[PDB]
């Protein structure tokens, strides 16, 4: 469906003005007829974007109500009402058991539904942001007259007019223009104004001057044009549809959840029906056969687990909110940890998005300035008298000014009225020479010649601030070579000197080096005009050369670039140390893209492209073995004629990849290419041209300050302070939460065994029921909750940023090793500790373990109010039941006591508690509150009716203590083996 | 295979065999020590049997014994359990001076055979003739229910003293040696008739305290036969038999705590 | 005692409940103290 939109567009900028009118039945001068425009409206439809059909929240909520655990809990809830119905008909049961348990279980499903619904959130308003880029109104020429109309009423063929400050209402063929410049950052991510004129200037319509696009704005001048595309058919309207239309897809974390749901659901249905038939064979009435099944359901399903996961995710997202990293989708909290490839935009993401002075060439020396936002570098020069001469030209031969009321904000961050290069120079001098306004007050400008297309230079004449002179100084800047052809002397370390071929060659060298760094280079020179030849009232003519512009003194060079953000180089290296592949994907030109790649460490030192090898060896590129080149730089124009299989080969064959001059669909294609190889991919960006890629990414991260509204709609995560170091933190947090989820899951599952085994022995042994159904829910929904959550606050056991990204095909959240430990080893020890306390309670009340076998028949018989114990005493029905429920209560408390040790062992997968310590305060809180809850549930009056919880005698609490301790020792010995031999036996069997 | 290789499948079996073996051996060990802390003659706790329960022979479907006089197999169900109990009180079961003793044919005081020790043989229990149960196949019309006080080791059932007012106000009040049992329903549409030891409507105190199964096997607890020769027919009659005493109490939950709940209906 | 051994069939479940609830409360307070050592 969207495969059409993933392709490069076709256009009609090649046609003549006249020819273009024939195609759209239009007038170049009079414009369309009121009737013809209305006709075309009904024909083509409105100049608007329609949002894609969404899935209502209704269906979204209910889709969770049927996912493995909820299905089993539904079967339980209904099976409760089943047994209740069968009762209400047969023998009038005045009880509330099956009825209430059926109500409780149905509530558990609904509430669990809210948790998973909260986790599976999708806040997407892509198409809405795009719609915000179409103006409310447009100016059209109809019947030879200009009028404002609803922009939706704009059709292909009419004559539109735009001017500085307004949004392009639709894709236009420029037919007339006067000084028109446009901001195409929507399509390129670059905000430098692009001229628009009627002349065709490139085969590529996205590069030609005679096309203006919807989603962009006119920055200055005026233009008229013929509408060629409207609504969904515009270049960026298609990007809108592509972006808004892209299928979301399941996250890595989501896939893991479903996976263990299958496992646990599997064992649940297995043991469920395996013992349902095992009971009927033993001659159990279907009346009972279902009651046992309900218990089996409740025992096997970890009722509180899915909600635990959600809370652990939420708590991890809260910590990241506190580092200026907003998470829109709870699952995106983990994806960053599983990320193996980052596709990053350059401008406004890796870079500050601001022309900044990078180097200066004066005194036959290359000086480097500090490009960082917060200025974390050092000085370059202050002493040289040459510097002050260059500094003066940079301030004086400059027409840029700071906007009013910025004195509060830092120099480099403040808004400037002017072109990017003049702003850069302004901020450079203001920083290291103080107020520039002061320099422009001490040296009043009397005449100037602003930068001309033809002159290729800008000159200014000022009254020298010096009192002993107060004469006229000439300054000029422009193209380095043009400035050179106008110089005779060079200000070396203070004093001038003739411009010999020697210094002239050093100039060329300096010029070539700076240009090689991808930096824009300017020349600077001045000339102190002779006093006798220029009186204090001498008039200077700016129109006609009234003053010399030759034999001037060359002062120096200055170079500039849109520099990396301070934290970016280091963040890139850190991603790469964690084994994450970092690719650059930018709408910017290749020379600039490549230079920043080396600056931030995308391309490491020494690595070459095929083009680099060819130039170094002075040989044809076809003569170069492409396998000798680990780095590559792909232009979008070449990308366009490559198949995906060939794109896949590029991705496979290079470690250091730069995709430059890419369109928005091309970014999507590169992302998909990476994913196709089985990689989890993150995208980082800030422009509307990142929207499709951000949507398709497993996780999209947008910049918060510099980011466009669209990009932040398309993302899963926002960096609110533009701190790229947050990606590094995000991946670290993502890995940590993945491990801690394992700990929390194992902990929760472990207590399933002591809830399952009592029901089994109840059938096979014919003893009184050791633990009840209600009692199970008091564990999974009550006591285990806070402890399970607390594992989310566990510190790393080792340097997680030192390991490679997990293999999502092999490294699962829940594997066989977890089940073996939780179900086969620790849970089994917990089961016994439960049974022990059960036998203790009964034996101390007169029913010794031996006489318990095959007694349930008489025990449950409501009409036998005289059962004989081991000592020959006789018990009524309600009397023995009180002891039985007291058994449920102590078995319950036994679970809590054995979960103490389990909580401590689940703390660490490898390390010892004596190494990791007990610095998790939430965990300790869990221990205290868990025990408080259990005690309250046993001793609070009335709980014997609502939950069948009975007061325990002090000695009862200590039954499971020896089992709780064996767990601690056992797991500590086991992990001691793991560490002592990384070999594999204990490791490959039990290492979560 | 599914998971691993044969070598791995073996090792995982050798482990869980030794592992579960140890766990079973430990579990058994903790059961040993538990038993080691307990007496053979007396349970550690008795507060959960404390107030004695009162149970009868007619096995009630739901605290009810409804049947038809004009039908044979209508009551043959209740006669099965009635027989089961009384069959134990046979004279052939009580033979010789061992381990039985002839005790007062009239309600007497308690009898202490020492302590709960094995320092003596089987503590000798008082004989009880089912022949003390006058009038009661059993009552084919108007049932002859048999009451019973639940056995509790070392329990001395103490009758109420005639200090103040009483339900069966002072009638045949053998204050010193009889634990009374008065059945009731207002709703007085019956005819209560009690049979027992010495002809009294109670339990003779000479059968106490019970020394337990280990120290007193073949021991016989006193019975109290109750006959309802009611002149009514074809209606559910809620009859409650209540025992009175210092150590006797009741509960709204446990409807068998020192009392009966019988729903007789001679639907004939 | 002899016939006056009523205490054998008695248990102070009332005190046990009072003590049990005291303990539960104090464990609840202690937990808050440790948690609130930083929030
Ligand atoms: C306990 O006493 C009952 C009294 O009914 C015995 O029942 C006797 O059963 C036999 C054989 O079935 C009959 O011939 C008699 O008529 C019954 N009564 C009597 C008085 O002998 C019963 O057998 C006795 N049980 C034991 C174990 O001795
Ligand atoms: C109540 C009692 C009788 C039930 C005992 C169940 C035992 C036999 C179960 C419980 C957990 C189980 C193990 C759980 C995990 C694994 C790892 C997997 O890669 C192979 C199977 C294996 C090794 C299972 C074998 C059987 C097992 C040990
Ligand atoms: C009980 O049986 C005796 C004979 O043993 C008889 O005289 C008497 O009438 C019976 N009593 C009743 C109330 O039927
Ligand atoms: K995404
Ligand atoms: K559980
Ligand atoms: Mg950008
Ligand atoms: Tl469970």
């Amino acid at each position: 469906l969207d495969e059409l939109k993933k392709e490069v567009s076709m256009d009609d900028h090649k046609l003549s003005l006249d020819e273009l009118h024939n195609k759209y039945g239009t007038d170049l001068t009079r414009g369309l007829t009121n009737a013809r425009a209305k006709e075309i409206l009904a024909r083509d439809g409105p100049n608007s974007l329609t949002p894609p059909p969404t899935t209502p929240e209704w269906i979204k909520f209910c889709r969770q109500l049927f996912g493995g655990f909820s299905i089993l809990l539904w079967i339980g809830a209904i099976l409760c009402f089943l047994a209740y119905g069968i009762q209400a008909a047969t023998e009038d049961e005045p009880a509330n058991d099956n009825l209430y348990l059926g109500v409780v279980l149905s509530t558990v499903v609904i509430v669990t539904g809210c948790f998973s619904y909260y986790q599976e959130a999708k806040s997407s308003r892509i198409m809405d942001s795009f719609k915000n880029m179409v103006p409310q109104q447009a100016l059209v020429i109809r019947d030879g007259e200009k009028s404002t109309i609803n922009a939706e009423f704009v059709v292909a063929g009419d004559l539109v007019e735009v001017k500085g400050g307004d949004r392009i209402p639709a894709d236009l063929r420029i037919i007339s223009a006067h000084g028109c410049k446009v901001d195409n950052s929507s399509l390129t991510g670059e905000s430098e104004p692009q001229t628009r004129s009627p002349e065709f200037s490139s085969e590529n319509p996205l590069e030609t001057r005679n096309i203006a696009f919807f989603s962009t704005n006119c920055v200055e001048g005026t233009a008229r044009g013929v509408v060629v595309y409207t609504g969904d058919r515009t270049v960026m309207g298609r990007i809108a549809t592509l972006a808004s239309g892209l299928e979301v897809g399941r996250t890595p974390i989501a896939i893991e959840i479903e996976h263990f749901i299958h496992i646990i659901t599997g064992v649940a249905v297995f043991l469920g029906v395996s013992f349902f038939i095992l009971s009927l064979i033993l001659g159990y009435s279907w009346l009972e056969a279902v009651i046992f099944l309900i218990g089996i359901i409740v025992a096997n399903v970890p009722e509180g687990l899915l909600a635990t996961v959600t809370v652990c995710l939420t708590l991890t997202a809260k910590r990241m909110a506190r580092k200026n990293c907003l998470v829109k989708n709870l699952e995106a909290v983990e994806t960053l940890g599983s990320t193996s490839t980052i596709c990053s935009d350059k401008t406004g993401t890796l870079t500050q998005n601001r022309m900044t002075v990078a180097h200066m060439w004066f005194d036959n020396q290359i000086h480097e300035a500090d490009t960082t936002e917060n200025q974390s570098g050092a000085a370059f020069d202050k002493t040289s008298a040459t510097w002050s001469a260059l500094s003066r030209i940079a301030a004086l031969c400059n027409r840029a000014v700071f906007q009013a009321g910025q004195d509060n904000v830092p120099i480099l961050k403040r808004s400037v009225a002017g072109d990017a290069s003049e702003s850069a120079l302004l901020k450079c001098i203001e920083l290291c020479c103080g107020s520039v306004q002061g320099m422009r007050d001490r040296n009043p400008k009397i005449v100037e010649i602003p930068f001309n297309s033809t002159n290729k230079y800008q000159l200014s004449i000022h009254e020298n601030e010096k009192s002993s002179e107060s004469r006229y100084l000439l300054v000029m800047k422009g193209a380095p070579e043009r400035i050179l052809d106008r110089c005779s002397t060079i200000l070396l370390n203070g004093a001038e000197e003739p411009l010999k071929e020697d210094m002239k060659e050093a100039f060329q060298n300096a010029y070539l080096e700076l240009g090689g760094l991808g930096e824009r280079v300017l020349g600077f020179c001045h000339f102190a005009l002779p006093e006798d030849k220029y009186n204090e009232g001498y008039p200077f003519d700016a129109d006609e050369p009234n003053f010399p512009t030759t034999d001037l003194c060359f002062v120096g060079l200055m170079a500039m670039i849109d520099p990396p953000r301070a934290a970016v180089p280091d963040a890139v290296g850190k991603c790469r140390s964690a084994g994450i592949k970092v690719i650059m994907v930018t709408g910017d030109h290749p020379i600039t893209a490549k230079a920043i790649a080396k600056g931030v460490g995308i391309i490491s030192e020494g690595n070459e492209t095929i083009e680099d090898i060819a130039a170094r060896l002075n040989i044809p590129i076809g003569q170069v073995n492409p396998r000798d080149a680990k780095a590559c730089v792909v232009h979008g124009s070449d990308l366009k004629d490559l198949s995906t299989e060939v794109l896949d080969d590029i991705l496979h064959y290079h470690t250091e990849i730069v995709f430059a001059r890419t369109s928005p669909q091309q970014k999507l294609i590169i992302v998909e290419g990476c994913q196709r190889q089985g990689a989890i991919v993150a995208v980082t960006g800030d422009g509307v041209n990142d929207s499709p890629a951000l949507k398709k990414a497993d996780i999209g991260v947008a910049m918060g300050i510099s980011g466009s509204d669209v990009s932040k709609q398309a993302a899963d995560m926002i960096l609110l302070d533009d701190n790229f170091a947050s990606i590094v933190t995000g991946v670290e947090e993502g890995r940590l939460i993945f491990d801690n989820l394992k700990k929390s899951i194992a902990y929760t599952l472990t207590s399933n065994i002591p809830e399952i085994t009592p029901f089994l022995v109840f059938i096979i042994g014919n003893v009184p029921l050791p633990l009840g159904t209600v009692t199970i829910l008091c564990i999974d929904l009550g006591t285990d909750m806070v402890p399970a959550i607390s594992l989310a606050y566990e510190q790393a056991e080792s340097d997680i940023m030192k390991r490679q990204p997990r293999n999502p095909k092999t490294d699962k959240l829940v594997n066989e090793r977890l089940i073996s430990m939780a179900y086969g080893q620790i849970g089994m020890i917990q089961a016994l500790g439960g049974f022990f306390s059960y036998f203790v309670i009964l034996a101390e009340n007169g029913f010794l373990p031996m006489d318990l076998i095959g007694k349930r028949v008489r025990w449950d018989d409501r009409w036998i109010s005289d059962v004989e114990d081991s000592f020959g005493q006789q018990w009524t029905y309600e009397q023995r039941k009180i002891v039985e429920f007291t058994c449920h209560t102590s078995f319950f408390i036994s679970i809590v006591v054995v979960q103490w040790a389990d909580l401590i062992i689940c703390k660490t997968r490898r390390n010892s508690i004596f190494q990791q310590g007990m610095k998790n305060k939430i965990l300790i809180f869990g221990l205290f509150e868990e025990t408080a809850l259990a005690a309250f549930l046993s001793y609070c009056p009335g709980t014997d009716v609502a939950l069948r919880m009975y007061p325990l005698k002090p000695s009862w609490w200590f039954c499971a203590f020896p089992y709780s301790l064996i767990i601690f020792l056992y797991d500590e010995m086991r992990r001691f083996i793991i560490r002592r031999s990384p070999g594999g036996w204990v490791e490959q069997e039990t290492y979560y | 295979f599914l998971g691993r290789t044969g070598s791995s499948w073996f090792k995982i079996f050798l482990f869980y065999l030794i592992f579960y073996g140890c766990l079973a051996g430990i579990f058994i060990g903790t059961i040993q020590v538990l038993l080691l802390t307990l007496s053979d003659f007396e349970p550690k706790y008795q507060d959960r049997v404390a107030p004695p329960g009162l149970s009868h022979a007619p096995y009630a479907i739901k605290t009810e014994i409804s049947f038809s006089i004009s039908n044979p197999k209508s009551y043959e169900s209740f006669v099965k359990s009635m027989h089961k109990l009384m069959d134990l009180y046979n004279e052939s079961s009580q033979a010789g001076n061992s381990p039985f003793e002839d005790c007062s044919d009239t309600p007497a005081d308690y009898i202490k055979r020492g302590d709960l020790d094995d320092s003596q043989g089987q503590k000798k229990a008082c004989r009880f003739s089912r022949m003390w149960l006058k009038n009661c196949g059993y009552a084919e019309g108007k049932p002859c229910v048999v009451a019973k006080l639940n056995r509790i080791i070392g329990f001395y059932p103490k009758p109420l003293k005639n200090t103040t007012d009483l339900p069966e106000e002072l009638q045949a009040n053998y204050n010193q040696y009889v634990l009374p049992l008065r059945c009731a329903a207002r709703e007085k549409i019956g005819s209560i008739e009690y049979f027992g030891l010495g002809g009294y409507a109670g339990f003779p105190l000479q059968y106490y305290p019970y020394y337990g199964k280990r120290l007193q096997k073949k021991y016989l607890q006193p019975l109290l036969a109750i006959q309802f020769t009611n002149l009514t027919q074809n209606m559910e009659l809620r009859i409650e038999c209540k025992v009175y005493g210092e150590n006797i109490d009741y509960s709204e939950k446990d409807r068998f705590r020192g009392r009966f709940e019988v729903k007789i209906e001679v639907k004939s | 005692e002899g016939p006056d051994n009523d205490e054998r069939f008695t248990y102070d479940y009332y005190r046990l409940r009072v003590v049990g609830l005291i303990v539960a409360a104090v464990l609840c307070v202690i937990g808050i103290i440790i948690l609130l050592a930083g929030k």
